């Protein structure tokens, strides 16, 4: 039943909200693949330009909107940068929560966004970098899921298709089907092999570490032992 | 391909006989069968055609054992045996052997000694064929790309070998 | 076109009354009359129709069925394309002694 | 568990909404993915 | 007689309520894969049953391709109810959504 | 499916409920009560389960109807039980509320106060207010009835109020708003509810202990004599009723118990039945847990199944039978009772016949519904709840999955000649898949061909459906019939009641044409695209591209694959611009190509595109 | 015969039947015959000539 | 609750708007505007021109004929409007089209002349025929009426005519003039043509319980002529089978013996 709506949204059969967008961006996978190829799209501009043709579509967008909250967006972006997390700005959310991608050009994911301005700052070359940027722009907008598009089966033999290459055993923690079985199949509380990465600072040492990874250790009296005698 | 059929009329007091019954006889079954009810040796048969007669009191009509198979056939042996009994004889139990020919087909496996086993894909022409300088044209057409995965190359060797053995 | 259309596709009677394709039947028509789909469920045993000043049966109301058997009312009836094993099912379903009501529009 | 899943309909009286794609394959009716996300309707001109 | 119509207000009170108005309308001016597809079966499907086509069908047989033609030069007199999922919706014709 | 047969009505919405007694007896076309099926010489026994009043059988009429067994859908009849029996699929949920009430006030052992507290969650619940149902909690002021009436008072004020303030905004409808959380936390609440129901010992309305009711795996019920401290109890609480003025138990008696409770509690119990609020105001009853008549199949859905020459016995009909008898027997028991009494005394025998009846219909009745509730008789024959889980079951195999007319299976082989979204259709296939292509101006000349040349000579036609909606094959005519048809073909319709029809003609799949290729498992939507038909001659497996090889991961290692043939434009449409193979040049999974040249074609371009190459 | 494309799916009153007089009966006959003499349909009118003709003369 | 659900069967059946006599003509209107809603399919053909669909369709074939739902024959149809499935200036409206089919579907607004002929109305019909069992009438010389033997007064004697054909006489001796007045007895509607029963002939006949007796005499009369119609009519189109004796002889079954 989860599929595409009409209002951008991933909605289940009864209507209930699953996501309010599609990977948080709205991009149909099939068209996600030159995106981020501007070189490509450069040396193709005016061939892309005639394939998405904007003399049609000008009168239906907005051209201004998304483009001035994507820059107050990227302001508050930049102030906390080096900031962590939790202590980051929640004045301004992204330019995809408050325009709809496809009647406002530039409401695009900020991951694109950073992707886009990156390259016209690293690369330097009758096509400007501002008339690009409106391509690039309308190129996201044309690289849009389609509402209706059944994103739940699509999900589900995205994830079945290709586990069946891994039906192969091993060459300590569980893999393959066993462990996605664990995950998606059973939701087990009780994991076969339940871990815990622990992150370690900079000023405790590798001997510190090891020394360390000993006193966390379960020791058992049978591993201090080397003989017993019963007379 | 040759497949053979028992047609037992058991299902003690006998009640069908093979041959055909009096009075009754539906059109055109002689052309299949020979006076005794059992088919002539050599008779071309589809499905739907009868492969043998007999005669039922019970039902007091003349009926017949259909063969039925997509493959046509022709008879190659049809044996009445009529044993289990010690004075009163008469036979119940036949055996017709079918010789179904079988050419190659466009979906036939064929395979070397050398475990490289593939569909018939054509039937290529001899014209269409490629011709050595010799005047040859294969029988078989191998394509190279089969040997890089399998690593047969037995099959490469008895390809010289075959040749200079020939010769 | 697979799941339906070129395998079990059906145009059955249902009963907008009562919401059933079991209880829908052809009645039985007079030498002149034409056969109408009548529900089982809905009509009234017309002896049983009993009686401000008395009521009169339009005609149209009364039908008959193969026993001879007069009925009353259960004529709103119409046609509704579904699988054949939908039929199977709400057979099965009232075996048991459970009801499915098809709610059909336009009312 | 058919039956089991049907005991639990009957005695919550329910009303299945036929919105999702199993329940509108069960009873013929036209699924809302894709092509029946929407309505065709046809533009006459006589009033 | 009295009960139809308030059940006949009640349906049309309901229909004008789910009813986006042409300016309210908040979906894509682009016409979807799913849109094109049913427009196109629906179109050949009215051709098939000599409905008036609006186009010259220069020796064409297949009712698709034809119903393909009136879409080129946007004469397929269709409209998309464009569901939401309140049950809400917005009325948009071939004519006006975008085709690439 | 016709496109000439539109149809305007349509079923918007399934309702789930129990038939009553009264419903199945209005409907029944005949009562069923002999256990034979067949009289002698052949004809259906009047009464039995092969009466002509449940539908026409062995080439006779119905007696309901009228109609032979083509056109007559069958009737559905009843057979009436001597006694009430337990309803198999809701003993389990009876059983709850029999252990859950009280013998004596006929109340649920479970305070008042606590059962309205239930009631009143459950009716906002059927409206999307949870938050609500949370706050009714807070709601509080060995306790005074004037004290706790104010506070069920208060309660359902509260209740009025927040579902009146929610359905003033659009927060929930007069039928109330239904979500999956909703539902969790409805299902929630009627286990709580349970669970507390069940819990209590003593009755908190009235002191007095009931006696605890046990249960075996087949539908019986069980009373455990009370002990001697709970029956002292019963005597010190026998004063305050005067002032208001192991062993088996019958269906009636439990029947009876539940009538007065489900009277009694029909406030809760109507919230506990209802997941949305009840429109039609029916009254929860007790009888819908039992069965005081058995709805009969129509004979329809119990014919014998023929296997070759054998006609064998329906396994519906042999239970059915079973009921049959036992309700018989019963009826002389029931005669005999009626006679004789003066002499009485030694009533335990009256009563083991009684244990006896009911135990014996109630397995009959249990063997019909569910095998695996019934005794074991000396592999049982399936019960209905068997026939819609044989083995996957019937929504798996013969509703979520079907068999399809208009569909050919073949060994794939290669072929580099033909299109990358093209299909190589051996003649075979082409001479018998065919399309209802509707005659109209703009064809009528490429028709009356297809017509002319009929159903053995491609591209024919198999058969010709004229607008009174009767079809005319053209399989056993001559080239002289079809020439005279095909000039018949574009007539305008005499009859006004089909002049907005055309004439359609069943012709043979075209080179024009789409095919839904599928090579099994289906893993991926890739595996099922639509390809453009190329019937090529003197063929006898199907023709594909090798760029074609990789989304349905098939090998041309003597693989299958099914060719399906939509019979409709909007199906023709779909399978050409949405699951068509140009379409599927990317999967979805990481958005890479599926679709290239594999061997040849590679070791050729590194030659072909070579410096060396002149 | 009895078809969606023949017969519809439901009919409907609308408001309570309102009667009448002989003057407004003769005035809808006239408008009527006259817009649809403007294919079994002609029988239909040969019957509500009768009609219209008994309304206001003698067969 | 006992009379409560009886009640709303009583409403079904509750004749909406009664037909009143007036102008002193003795005679009760029967002919009346109604206002329906129709849900009618609209062919492909008729996209250009819907409102000549729904009436070529549908409104057409209802006219000169009986409609149940009106409960009365359809004189013809007033004012078509189709209802648009957009709610809103203009005359180009929109159609909601079948998923299945090209065929669309459409509420219309239509305002129907029926002739609704209630029973205990008076009617007057032009005398058609007149047999020894019935009379033939033609009510406004369209709509077939008849009275039966028993539903004529006792008074009356008819008159067999030996020349060629009969005719009857009432209770002070003459004949009966061209145009006739009855009561409406019966309406039947199941046939191909509508018909009307009559009476020429019309509670407190109480005498001590005897309107509860019924004269098995007179309820003879009215019940053996309706066997014997019926009897005759199920004998009309009967395949019996041929019967071949074991002697080469047909059975042959003639009640006269004789030629
Ligand atoms: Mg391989
Ligand atoms: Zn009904
Ligand atoms: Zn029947
Ligand atoms: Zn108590």
């Amino acid at each position: 039943g989860v599929h595409v709506s009409y209002d951008n949204s991933i909605r289940d059969a009864d209507g209930t909200l699953v996501q309010f967008m599609y990977g948080g961006d709205a991009i149909d996978i099939t068209k996600e693949s030159h995106m981020t190829q501007f070189e490509f799209c450069l040396d193709n501009y005016y061939a892309l330009l005639k394939k998405y043709n904007p003399s049609a579509l000008i009168e239906h967008l907005d051209v201004e909107s998304a483009l001035k909250y994507s820059k107050k967006t990227l302001k508050y972006r930049k102030k906390h940068s080096k900031e962590p997390h939790y202590k980051q700005s929640v004045k301004y959310d992204p330019v995809l929560a408050k325009y709809n991608p496809a009647k406002y050009l530039g409401s695009v994911s900020e991951n694109f966004q950073d992707k886009l301005e990156s390259f016209l700052d690293k690369n330097s070359k009758g096509v400007n970098e501002k008339k690009f940027r409106a391509l690039m722009q309308l190129k996201y907008m044309r690289s849009l899921i389609n509402p209706g598009e059944a994103v739940g089966i699509i999900a589900s033999q995205s994830v079945g298709e290709p586990s069946t290459q891994m039906t192969l055993n091993t060459f300590n923690v569980t893999l393959g089907i066993p462990r996605l079985r664990e995950i998606v199949m059973t939701a087990s509380a009780a994991i076969k092999t339940p871990q815990m990465t622990l992150p370690i600072w900079n000023d405790v040492s590798d001997e510190q570490a090891d020394t360390f990874c000993k006193s966390i250790s379960k020791v058992l009296l049978s591993e201090v032992i080397d003989k017993v005698i019963v007379t | 391909m040759y497949k053979t059929e028992k047609v037992d009329l058991a299902l003690d007091p006998i009640t069908q006989h093979f041959g055909f019954g009096n009075d009754e006889w539906p059109k055109e079954w002689l052309e299949k069968l020979d006076e005794d009810g059992l088919p002539y040796i050599g008779t071309y048969v589809e499905e739907g055609d009868p492969i043998c007669a007999y005669f039922d009191d019970t039902l007091n009509k003349t009926k017949i054992k259909t063969y039925h198979s997509s493959e046509p056939a022709y008879i190659e042996e049809v044996n009445l045996i009529g044993d289990e009994s010690n004075k009163f004889q008469e036979l119940q139990t036949v055996s017709i052997k079918y010789r179904i020919r079988r050419t190659p087909q466009i979906g036939d496996k064929f395979s070397s000694r050398h475990g490289q086993k593939g569909v018939c894909s054509r039937k290529w022409p001899t014209i269409d064929m490629p011709f050595s300088e010799t005047g040859i044209q294969p029988d078989i057409i191998i394509n190279p790309h089969a040997f890089p995965s399998r690593m047969t190359i037995g099959m490469f060797v008895e390809s010289l070998a075959g040749k200079a053995g020939a010769l | 076109d697979r799941l339906l259309n070129s395998s079990d596709y059906t145009q059955a009677s249902v009963c907008r009354e009562c919401g059933s394709i079991l209880t829908t039947q052809q009645s039985v028509p007079r030498i002149g009359s034409i056969s109408t789909v009548c529900c089982r469920r809905c009509s009234m045993r017309f002896e049983d129709a009993k009686k401000g000043e008395k009521i009169f049966i339009d005609d149209s109301q009364i039908w008959e069925d193969g026993q001879g058997n007069k009925f009353v009312g259960g004529n709103e009836t119409t046609t509704v394309a579904i699988p054949f094993v939908l039929k199977y099912l709400d057979s099965e379903l009232s075996a048991m002694g459970i009801r499915l009501r098809y709610n059909v529009e336009p009312k | 568990t058919t039956c089991q899943f049907l005991t639990k309909a009957v005695l919550d009286n329910e009303r299945e909404q036929l919105d999702s794609p199993s329940a509108r394959i069960v009873v013929g009716k036209l699924n809302n993915v894709g092509t029946g996300s929407f309505d065709v309707l046809a533009k006459v001109p006589n009033a | 007689p009295e009960d139809f119509q308030q059940h006949e207000q009640i349906r049309r009170k309901t229909l004008k309520e789910k009813a986006i108005p042409k300016d309210q309308r908040a979906t894509t001016p682009y016409m979807t894969k799913y849109e094109r597809a049913r427009i196109l079966g629906t179109r050949a499907l009215q051709i098939s049953m000599n409905a008036p086509v609006f186009v010259d069908l220069e020796g064409e047989t297949d009712p698709l391709r034809i119903a393909m033609k009136e879409l080129a030069e946007k004469k397929i007199p269709l409209v998309i109810r464009r569901y939401l999922p309140d049950g809400s919706f917005e009325d948009w014709s071939v004519e006006e959504l975008i085709v690439d | 499916m016709d496109i000439s047969k539109p149809v305007g009505s349509e079923i918007t919405s399934v309702d789930f409920g129990i038939l009553t007694a009264k419903e199945i007896r209005n409907l029944s076309a005949k009562q069923i009560t002999n256990p034979t099926v067949l009289d002698n010489l052949g004809h259906p026994v009047s009464g039995g389960l092969y009466d002509l009043a449940l539908g026409a059988f062995l080439r006779n009429l119905c007696s309901t109807c009228g109609l032979d067994e083509k056109f007559c859908p069958g009737h559905q009849g009843h057979i009436e039980l001597p006694v009430p029996c337990y309803n198999p699929l809701f003993f389990n949920q009876l059983y709850i509320y029999l252990r859950a009430s009280c013998l004596f006030c006929h109340h649920f052992r479970l305070k008042s106060v606590e059962v309205h507290r239930y009631a009143c969650k459950l009716r906002l619940l059927q409206y999307g207010l949870i938050d609500e149902s949370y706050k009714l909690d807070e709601i509080t002021l060995d306790i005074s009835s004037t004290l706790l009436n104010e506070l069920k008072s208060k309660r359902s004020e509260y209740v009025d109020m927040a579902i009146a303030k929610a359905l003033s905004d659009g927060r929930t409808t007069e039928r109330g708003s239904f979500t999956a959380t909703v539902n969790d936390e409805r299902k929630k609440l009627v286990h709580e509810f349970h669970k507390k129901l069940l819990s209590r010992g003593k009755c908190d309305n009235c002191g007095m202990f009931s006696p605890k009711f046990r249960k075996d795996g087949f539908t019986k019920i069980f009373e455990t004599a009370l002990n001697e401290k709970q029956i002292t109890n019963n005597r010190v609480k026998g004063f305050i009723r005067q002032d208001m003025i192991s062993t088996y138990i019958l269906s009636t008696e439990v029947k009876n118990i539940l009538d007065t409770v489900f009277r009694k509690e029909q406030c809760v119990l109507q919230y506990v039945f209802h997941s949305r609020p009840n429109l039609s105001r029916k009254l929860v009853k007790a009888d819908s847990f039992f069965m005081d008549v058995l709805v009969v199949p129509p004979t329809r859905f119990r014919l014998p199944s023929k296997l070759g020459e054998e006609v064998h016995e329906n396994s519906q009909n042999q239970l059915l039978s079973k009921v049959l008898t036992t309700s018989l027997l019963i009826r002389d028991l029931n005669d005999d009772l009626s006679k004789l009494k003066v002499s009485l005394e030694d009533r335990r025998v009256i009563f083991s016949r009684l244990m006896n009846a009911f135990v014996t219909i109630q397995n009959d009745v249990n063997a019909f519904i569910d095998s695996t509730k019934a005794q074991g008789r000396t592999v049982p024959i399936p019960g209905v709840k068997q026939a819609l889980e044989k083995k996957e079951g019937l929504f798996r195999k013969h509703m979520m999955g079907k068999r399809v007319n208009y569909a050919a299976r073949s060994v794939i082989s290669p072929d580099p000649n033909i299109e990358t979204n093209e299909i190589g259709v051996p003649p075979v296939f082409a001479v018998k898949l065919t399309y209802p292509e509707p005659v109209t101006a703009y064809n009528i000349a490429e028709l009356r061909q297809a017509v002319i040349n009929g159903p053995d000579k491609w591209p024919g036609a198999t058969q010709i459906q004229n607008e009174d909606g009767s079809l005319v094959s053209l399989i056993g005519m001559s080239v002289e019939q079809r020439k005279a048809l095909a000039n018949q073909l574009l007539t305008p319709s005499s009859n006004v009641s089909t002049h907005t029809l055309n004439k359609k003609v069943y012709r043979h799949i075209k080179n024009r044409d789409v095919v839904l290729m599928n090579r099994q498992p289906t893993l991926h939507k890739a595996s099922m695209m639509g390809h453009k038909v190329r019937v090529l001659p003197n063929e006898k497996t199907l023709r594909l591209h090798y760029a074609n090889t990789g989304a349905y991961n098939a090998d041309f290692d003597g693989d299958e694959m099914n060719m399906h043939f939509p019979q409709n434009e909007n199906a023709r449409a779909e399978a050409l611009n949405l699951a068509n193979t140009d379409s599927q040049y990317l999967t979805p999974t990481s958005g890479s190509p599926v679709r290239g040249l594999i061997q040849d074609h590679i070791s050729a371009g590194v030659w072909l595109t070579s410096k060396d190459s002149f | 015969s009895a078809t969606t494309l023949n017969t519809p799916v439901v009919i409907h009153a609308t408001q309570l039947p309102q009667h009448v007089s002989t003057d407004e009966v003769l005035q809808f006959l006239e408008s009527f015959i006259d817009e649809k003499e403007n294919t079994n349909l002609s029988s239909s009118i040969s019957q509500l000539k009768r009609i219209q003709r008994d309304f206001k003369g003698l067969p | 609750n006992e009379n409560r659900e009886t009640a709303r069967f009583i409403k079904k059946h509750k004749k909406q708007v009664t037909n009143p006599i007036d102008e002193k003509n003795g005679t009760s209107n029967c002919i009346v505007r109604v206002p329906i809603a129709l849900y009618v399919s609209l062919a492909p053909m008729y996209l250009e021109n819907p409102l000549q669909g729904v009436m070529k369709q549908h409104l057409n074939p209802l006219v000169m004929k009986y409609n149940n739902k009106v409960g009365g024959v359809v004189l013809g149809y007033e004012g078509l409007k189709i209802l648009d499935a957009d709610p809103l200036d203009t005359s180009e409206k929109l159609i909601k089209i079948t998923p299945d089919t090209p065929f669309g579907f459409t509420w219309c607004h239509v305002n129907l002349y029926v002739w609704q002929p209630q029973v205990g109305d008076v009617l007057e019909g032009y005398i058609f025929i007149q047999s020894a069992s019935h009379i033939g009438l033609l009510i406004h010389d369209a709509f077939n009426a008849s009275i039966k033997k028993n539903n004529i007064p006792v008074d009356w004697t008819f008159v067999h005519n030996d020349v060629e054909l009969g005719h009857w006489v009432d209770s002070n001796g003459e004949p009966i003039d061209g145009k006739l007045r009855f009561t409406v007895r019966n309406v039947h509607t199941t046939g191909r043509v509508v018909s009307v029963d009559g009476t020429l002939i019309s509670y407190n006949s109480s005498r001590s319980q005897a309107e509860s007796l019924p004269i098995v005499s007179n309820k003879k009369i009215v019940f053996d002529d309706e066997v014997s119609i019926e009897n005759k009519e199920s004998h009309k189109e009967l395949d019996l089978p041929e019967v071949k004796e074991d002697n080469g002889s047909e059975i042959v079954y003639e009640e006269n013996t004789s030629e």
